[PDB]
């Protein structure tokens, strides 16, 4: 019962999240903004169906797995469609209520909040973003910007968070510890909730985590030839090797803090860890975590590099109205 | 509900 051809699309556009100059800054979580007004027909009858469809490079949400459609509401609350979201078509299925069959000259407004989706786009690129509604299109050319390690002499660090899970109350970061293979001497890396300044400086800022015995502590060695995604984000670490039991990693070095021991390398080196954090902090934006690198230098002291994650959100509309059927 | 990403504080 899909009635694309009864909707028309009497406005659409893509909008930057942050700042409009055309690139968008993903590592600083910058949104992409779809919005589509449109007409529904009198004809359009309970349990049909239209679509809305994300770009293949975008993704409603970034590190939560939990999406669902926000409703389409009228004024007072009344369900005009229910909405289902397919990841893998990245399309939207919005199937109309019998508000339809109880109001005529049905119109609709959808604002839906996405992310740059890194398992396709795992390095920078230029990407032509197509959204559509009801399968009449649009599109927006932009740039996607990544992330750089802070470098201080061989310390060289970058992170973020890969995964939150609100049910659990776990938060996943992911860390690239050198990624630019450089002869790091003395090589430490601390974790810790709160805040990391570029300098290593430990602050306390606006959110925390919980690290402990129980916070889950992996790492994996790269090889000189292999390269990381920009994205910062590993689908699949079968290709890298493990070494978590070839360094050594201290979960209560501090409190809510961890620290790992590298030594002398000469590799890069992937750590994630799986934290926990105080439930309810998501909708406070409460979850922050950071990491320090320390490395000895060519002069004989430390230089540090340090890196701190946060989090963002956005919440998706859809409203409408129309007039009583007599 | 509210859709989540990762961001760099600073
Ligand atoms: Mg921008």
């Amino acid at each position: 019962n899909n009635v694309n051809d009864l909707i028309t699309v009497t406005k659409q556009m893509i909008t930057e999240g942050i700042k409009d100059d055309g690139v968008i800054q993903a590592h600083d979580g910058e949104h992409i903004i779809y919005t589509s007004d449109f007409k529904i027909d009198n004809a359009v009858k309970a349990g049909d169906t239209m679509t809305v469809k994300y770009d293949k490079h975008t993704i409603p949400s970034d590190i939560t797995d939990d999406f669902t459609p926000v409703d389409i509401t009228d004024p007072s609350g009344e369900v005009i469609a229910k909405g289902t979201f397919d990841l893998n078509t990245k399309t939207i299925t919005y199937k109309f209520t019998d508000y339809v069959d109880r109001y005529e000259n049905v119109n609709a407004k959808l604002e839906l909040n996405s992310y740059i989706d890194k398992k396709e786009v795992p390095n920078e690129t230029n990407l032509n973003l197509t959204f559509a509604t009801a399968d009449k299109e649009t599109s927006k050319n932009v740039k996607v910007e990544y992330q750089k390690p802070i470098v201080k002499d061989e310390s060289n660090i970058q992170s973020i968070f890969s995964h939150l899970d609100t049910t659990k109350h776990e938060v996943e970061q992911t860390i690239y510890v050198n990624p630019l293979k450089l002869n790091a001497k003395n090589t430490n890396v601390t974790i810790k909730s709160g805040g990391v300044a570029d300098n290593g400086d430990y602050y306390t800022g606006d959110g925390s985590t919980i690290i402990d015995s129980n916070t889950e502590i992996k790492v994996y060695k790269v090889a000189s030839g292999q390269q990381l995604p920009q994205s910062n984000k590993i689908y699949d670490y079968s290709q890298y090797e493990d070494v978590t039991n070839s360094v050594t990693i201290n979960k209560n070095y501090g409190t809510n803090m961890a620290n790992i021991n590298f030594g002398d390398i000469d590799s890069a080196y992937i750590v994630k860890v799986v934290s926990k954090y105080t439930p309810g902090a998501e909708d406070d934006l409460a979850v922050q975590q950071g990491v320090r690198m320390t490395t000895t230098n060519k002069y004989n002291y430390s230089s540090y590099a340090g890196y701190t994650n946060t989090i963002l959100s956005t919440t998706d509309s859809g409203g409408g109205d129309g007039t009583v059927k007599p | 509900s509210k859709q989540f990403t990762s961001s760099t504080s600073y």
